């Protein structure tokens, strides 16, 4: 449930516990831009003009 | 008779429709050579083939007898070479030249266009020897002529006479003539020509499979960029089918890519069903796994069958069950010519299934990835792997102790920053958009 | 990504528009 | 006059480019004029 | 391969491999744009008794691989071949780009005249020679002296009015050229010279 | 130096008044007032006795500019 | 003019002395008229005969002397006489055959793209029959999927016009390529391991394995040298292309 | 799209449409399935009172949506060809091979294998169901379809997992819609000039 | 307009049924031959023993 | 005569051209 942030290494009988970087959405959100500002236009607009 | 009588004159009346499309086209030209304008003279060889489909020896009898009110070598070789039908009780007001139209010598533009459209007809009506004669005559024509403008015009003429000269099959003989434009065409600096005499040549060497010619003649002849986006899809497939042959294949995938997306997806049937096989057998070589969504083309579904149990065997490495089928449905294969990379794929599938056994496993037995791939075989898995690594297709390495491979790092200096580096070409795409509007911007 | 395929979308939305814009001029002048 | 015309399209070019050019230039100052404004 | 043929070491081999590559050059082209080495290896034998016509078809050759300049320049070195037809296409392209070398070269060597020239070749300044006194006896002087002015000569326009003036009109033609067409004085001291010493 | 020099060009291009207004599109116009004063004087001074046809088109407008 | 078309090439020819007489058969009877129309003239075709028997024969002389610059000059003349394909003309015999042997050692010469366009101009002749001519594309099909010395027993024999001399010459591209192999990511090679299991047990190659090559011999093993390094980077050439990307939108 | 509009427990009759309420909560469970793991479903569709009430009404429902929720795949993978045989009986059977039982334990195997690195073949096995072979054939089966972020380690028998870190991942992500996008414009481009 | 009949235009001469008639989205996965799940499962619980 | 024309028509547009260029920045 992302209560925790680590790695069960069963074969080592351990759990490699990491500190997460959480500043990193910028990662995420870029993508929702790309996703959200090419798919809607590229696609609709050049295929509605198809000849040209 | 009156059903009969009604549908006569249905298809006469059509016929007339072809021939104000003939006399609309000769307008173009009239107000082409009026303002000198080329791109025009473009949307008129375009709705040409469109009405192409339909014409009738009768209707054009009436507009070679119509445009050439004055006497001239174009009508004197169309009066025995088209032959018109018999009496037709359907007749038409021919006078459009009077006076200074037909005291003004004929536009070589218009001599070029009925000289092209006439081995069209000839062709269309299955002729061969009229259809080479009038070619001779339109080459012949625009050789004599030294006007800029009809060099543009060349540039499909030259196209359509090799195509003829290839069911003709002297698509051998037409190379002089081909290279003779070709020359003419670099010293008038006719891109479009060039284009199109070497899509011509590339078709002859492919019809006789001159591939070592072929690769010799490109490796050292630059194609011009700015062609006709059919010329460039023509060549841009012709160049990747032997790059396949060649064995050149992640730039065989790169050509065969863009070769499909040029090419106009309402049309091309034909172009594509040659670039669906050409990127399933290529690919399948490569291990690349096919697109499943290509196998929704309406036009290709026998065709892909095959090739689909191609793929799963592919995947899957057994040998028996997919060469039963090439037994089965093969021909067709040999005719598109992969029928030797056929063999290839069905003897390098243990090759591709190697690669993808080992990016799903981190440390996999000899043994195991050859009871796999059925190779049976302690000594041959591991020379298979050996050779998957000299090929560096994949990071499989050797330890002949048991087979040890290494697995994967986390993220270096580099590894986030080769994307950029292989796509900052955004902005000379940029560049090259804005000097095209900068060509493009003529305000009157 | 986002600067660079930016300006060229953006760049080629302009052309395209224009070049619809001339190829109407010319078939319509007339 | 074969070279002629070479130098004929030579300028061609140089017209249609300079089009462009003296159009944005003439664009962007009645945008520096308008915001003077 | 027919460049073997060329490669052994007979010389009568080598001249028969080379006799039909000029009546083979319209045809085959990418057999000849990659024969390069070989008839790099034919000009260096320059003991075989066919260089000239080794070198004619090393610009046979260039004119494959599209380098023209490299190809007048081979047929340069081949010399009395270079102006083996007066009458092509690829011929009427060497001599345009031989006589925007000899335009350059006059130019430059006339703003630097005092001595220290770029060496004015025996072998270009004869079949620059050559094909404009041909451009001149085609008794066409309506473009004779129109190619004549492209040539840039200093002597050229004094040739053309002194052989058959044909169309006496000329003189007043030239008159015009050089009154309005040309006035970069620098170099319009030639034309200039001239027609002060006839008017 | 901007008036003057959009000004004082007809002399040298009055060899060439049919360019003296095709280098004029952007001078005429141009946000300096003294630089479309000199590109109106250029023309001006260029076609002394011309009918041009092209620099009286393009001087009409800069008849009734707003800037006296 | 046609004289002694085979006289002493047939039986046996390894003296050095014919190859005068060879070169008194190239001014003579090969310098005839031509060897390029081929219209008509039967006599011509008699002459390209010839031509194609001198060729083969000089074929056969080359292998057996190792001489590259003649052997590479009578290939490349066997291909330009052979380009002039006339099928009422009997084939087969000498074609297959030679060209699977010219072929073959063009891909120890490291060349593909004449090997399949050359099958390409050969449909049937390579997969149908002719065991003469798919023997290379045999070996090269084995060589390319999975076998070293399964490659090696398949090359114990020739089939085309005997000759093993063109296995042995593929063998020596093996061994470096091999070579080449164990030159890759490899994590170690014993001593045991690249003499026995591969090939060359013992012989001159061991000498040269060891001293041309690096993986220097520790204790009967041989081991990776230093080929992957974390690389503490100054990062220039990514600044050089910034500075390039720079420059290309900074106008225009 | 369907779960999306589809948790909605509106119905225009009581017990009409799809042949019931129960068939229509069916639907619903099978559809979530198909949707997703284990995120906040717990205040999702667990704590929707109505949903508790009608897997009361059908225990052997809440049998394996419970099993699924607390990730007990001894009695999951029976729950789930349990599952797959009722599907079967079903017309809408339409992910015969895709998403019955392989797409929802594709789901429960990266929810397993992450928050763990080498969790090994033999007692993962146990841990879910019998038959040691069968996970590790099914692992392979599919680590070759394309999920399951993990390699094996034959030779030791362990599942070495590679989970990217959320900058890795993501970052995977973006240039894939890099090369989607570049496709994209590449063809627009080819649009353009002709 | 033209359709580029030049190209080899191999129809596909079923025209018979359409395998996808459905807007359903197939995998590589998807089409492989098995006896799905629920009988492999038995199987490994029979050999298993229970 | 439309030699020279055109090559000092050339000179002049080819020159403008870079010149009023010279603006963009």
């Amino acid at each position: 449930d992302k209560k925790f942030h680590g790695i069960l290494d069963q074969g080592e009988g351990v759990l490699i516990i990491f500190d997460e970087p959480p500043v990193d959405k910028t990662y995420e959100a870029a993508l929702e831009t790309i996703q959200n500002m090419s798919k809607v236009v590229d696609s609709l607009y050049n295929k509605a003009k198809k000849l040209t | 008779k009156t059903a009969a009588a009604a549908a006569e004159h249905s298809q006469r009346e059509l016929d007339t429709v072809t021939l104000e499309d003939i006399k609309e086209h000769v307008k173009q030209l009239e107000k082409a050579v009026s303002g000198k304008e080329p791109r025009f003279v473009l949307r008129a060889l375009r709705m040409l083939p469109s009405t192409s489909r339909r014409l009738n020896h009768y209707v054009l009898y009436k507009a070679v007898q119509g445009f050439f009110t004055s006497n001239n070598a174009t009508r004197d070789f169309l009066l025995p070479f088209l032959e018109e039908p018999m009496d037709t009780e359907a007749d038409l007001q021919f006078r459009p030249r009077t006076g200074k139209a037909a005291s003004t010598p004929l536009l070589p533009e218009v001599e070029a266009y009925l000289q092209l459209l006439v081995v069209i007809f000839m062709m269309n009506s299955k002729r061969y020897k009229e259809a080479q004669k009038i070619s001779d005559d339109l080459m012949q024509k625009i050789s004599t002529q030294n006007r800029r403008a009809l060099d543009l015009v060349a540039a499909k003429c030259y196209y359509y006479h090799a195509r003829v000269y290839e069911f003709l099959d002297k698509l051998d003989v037409v190379r002089s003539f081909l290279h003779a434009r070709l020359r003419t065409a670099t010293l008038r600096h006719d891109a479009d020509g060039q284009a199109t005499l070497l899509n011509l040549l590339l078709r002859n060497y492919l019809h006789y499979s001159l591939y070592d010619q072929a690769e010799k003649l490109v490796s050292k002849s630059v194609f011009p960029e700015q062609a006709n986006n059919n010329e460039w899809a023509r060549y841009l497939y012709y160049t990747g089918r032997i790059k396949a042959i060649q064995l050149e294949y992640s730039e065989a995938r790169r050509t065969m890519t863009n070769a499909l997306r040029k090419a106009p997806q309402h049309t091309a049937v034909g172009f594509k069903q040659t670039v669906h096989k050409l990127l399933i057998v290529v690919e399948l070589l490569l291990g690349e796994i096919p697109d499943r969504l290509q196998f929704r083309q309406p036009s290709l579904k026998r065709s892909l069958m095959p090739y689909f149990l191609l793929t799963q065997a592919v995947r899957t490495g057994n040998l028996a069950k997919f060469n039963q089928v090439l037994d089965q449905f093969g021909e067709k294969f040999q005719a598109d010519g992969t029928y030797t990379l056929i063999i290839r794929l069905r003897h390098n599938v243990i090759k591709t299934g190697v690669r993808m056994i080992s990016l799903s496993y981190s440390r996999i037995s000899l043994a195991d990835i050859a009871q796999k791939l059925q190779l049976d075989s302690p000594e041959d898995a591991e020379f298979i792997v050996a050779k998957a690594i000299r090929d560096g297709v994949i990071e499989a390495s050797i330890n002949h102790e048991k087979g040890y491979v290494q697995s994967k790092e986390m993220i270096d200096i580099y590894s986030t920053r080769e994307p950029q580096l292989a796509f900052h070409q955004r902005i000379s795409f940029c560049l090259d958009i804005h000097n095209m509007s900068v060509k493009a911007m003529r305000f009157p | 990504y986002l600067a660079s395929l930016i300006r060229s979308v953006v760049a080629l939305h302009n052309l395209i528009n224009n070049k619809i814009a001339n190829r109407d001029a010319e078939k319509k002048e007339g | 006059q074969y070279y002629l015309s070479k130098i004929e399209e030579l300028q061609l070019i140089v017209n249609d480019k300079s089009q462009n050019l003296r159009r944005l230039q003439a664009q962007r100052n009645e945008l520096n004029a308008k915001v003077r404004l | 391969g027919i460049i073997s043929l060329l490669d052994e070491d007979e010389p009568q081999l080598k001249e028969f491999a080379l006799h039909k590559l000029n009546a083979v050059v319209n045809d085959f082209w990418a057999e000849i744009s990659e024969s390069v080495d070989k008839i790099e290896v034919l000009y260096e034998d320059e003991g075989f008794r066919s260089r000239q016509f080794a070198a004619l078809v090393a610009s046979k050759v260039f004119y494959h691989l599209g380098a023209f300049e490299e190809s007048l320049n081979y047929a340069l070195g081949a010399g009395d071949l270079f102006n083996v037809n007066d009458n092509s296409e690829y011929v009427e392209t060497i001599i345009a780009k031989c006589i925007d070398h000899y335009t350059k070269q006059c130019v430059e060597n006339a703003d630097l005249p005092e001595g220290e020239k770029k060496p004015i070749d025996q072998r270009l300044e004869g079949i620059v020679n050559k094909m404009f006194q041909r451009c001149l006896d085609d008794h066409k002087y309506k473009q004779a002296i129109g190619i004549a002015l492209e040539t840039r000569r200093l002597d050229v326009f004094e040739k053309t009015i002194l052989e058959s003036n044909d169309v006496p009109g000329m003189l007043a033609y030239s008159l015009k050229l050089c009154m309005s067409l040309m006035q970069n004085k620098q170099f319009r001291n030639k034309v200039l010279r001239v027609l002060v010493k006839i008017y | 130096v901007r008036r003057a020099a959009v000004e004082s060009l007809g002399f040298i291009l009055f060899r060439t008044p049919e360019q003296c207004p095709s280098v004029v599109s952007l001078l005429s116009e141009s946000y300096n007032p003294h630089v479309r004063y000199g590109a109106a004087m250029a023309l001006g001074i260029c076609c002394a006795g011309t009918g041009n046809k092209e620099a009286i088109n393009l001087l009409e407008p800069m008849t009734n500019d707003p800037v006296n | 003019m046609y004289e002694q078309l085979k006289g002493e090439w047939n039986r046996k020819s390894p003296n050095l002395s014919k190859c005068g007489e060879e070169l008194g058969r190239l001014k003579l009877v090969l310098l005839e008229l031509n060897f390029l129309p081929t219209t008509g003239t039967k006599l011509t075709k008699q002459q390209l005969i010839l031509a194609r028997d001198i060729l083969e024969i000089g074929a056969q002389w080359s292998i057996l002397r190792k001489d590259i610059p003649s052997f590479e000059r009578y290939m490349a003349q066997l291909k330009c006489y052979y380009f002039d394909y006339k099928e009422q003309l009997p084939e087969s015999a000498y074609m297959h055959q030679l060209l699977g042997l010219n072929l073959l050692f063009l891909l120890s010469q490291n060349r593909v793209a004449e090997f399949h366009t050359e099958l390409e101009r050969l449909p049937a002749k390579d997969i149908q029959t002719n065991v003469y001519i798919k023997h290379p594309v045999s070996l090269e099909q084995y060589l390319m999927e999975g076998s070293y010395n399964k490659v090696f027993l398949a090359k114990g024999n020739i089939p085309a016009e005997s000759y093993t001399f063109f296995i042995d010459i593929l063998l020596d591209t093996i061994r470096d390529e091999i070579a080449g192999c164990i030159e890759k990511a490899y994590e170690k090679i014993l001593f045991t391991e690249a003499t026995r299991i591969l090939f060359f047990n013992t012989p001159k190659k061991m000498t040269d394995y060891a001293k041309k090559r690096g993986w220097v011999l520790g204790p009967n093993n041989y081991y990776s040298f230093a080929s992957q390094q974390q690389k503490p980077e100054d990062t220039t050439i990514p600044s050089t292309e910034l500075a390039k990307q720079v420059i290309e939108y900074a106008r225009q | 799209q369907a779960a999306e509009l589809f948790l909605d427990t509106v119905s225009t009759f009581t017990s009409y449409e799809l042949m019931d309420y129960k068939t229509f909560v069916t639907y619903t469970v099978y559809v979530s399935m198909i949707a997703l793991e284990r995120p906040d479903l717990r205040e999702k569709v667990i704590k929707g009172a109505e949903i508790l009430e009608v897997l009361h009404s059908l225990p052997a429902v809440r049998q394996y949506l419970f099993s699924l929720y607390e990730c007990r795949y001894s009695v999951f993978f029976q729950s789930l060809a349990v599952v797959e045989q009722e599907m079967k009986k079903d017309w809408l059977f339409a992910p015969h091979y895709r998403y019955y039982v392989r797409e929802m334990r594709i789901h429960a195997y990266s929810q397993l294998l992450e928050s763990y690195r080498s969790l090994t073949l033999g007692y993962m096995a146990e841990a879910f169901g019998v038959g040691v072979e069968f996970i590790d054939q099914e692992l392979s089966r599919f680590i070759a379809a394309g999920r399951l972020h993990c390699k094996i380690d034959k030779v030791n028998e362990i599942v070495e997992t590679n989970r990217p870190d959320s900058k890795n991942w993501q970052y995977q992500e973006t240039i894939k819609k890099g090369d989607l996008l570049l496709n994209r414009v590449q063809k627009l481009s080819r649009v353009i000039n002709m | 307009d033209d359709e580029f009949e030049e190209f080899p235009a191999e129809d596909w001469a079923g025209l018979d049924e359409d395998e996808d008639a459905h807007v359903w989205e197939d995998n590589w996965d998807d089409d492989n031959v098995e006896d799905d799940f629920s009988n492999q499962l038995r199987a490994e619980l029979e050999k298993h023993g229970y | 005569k439309l030699q020279q024309e055109l090559e000092f028509l050339e000179v002049q547009e080819e020159y403008i051209k870079d010149e009023q260029k010279n603006l963009k920045k």
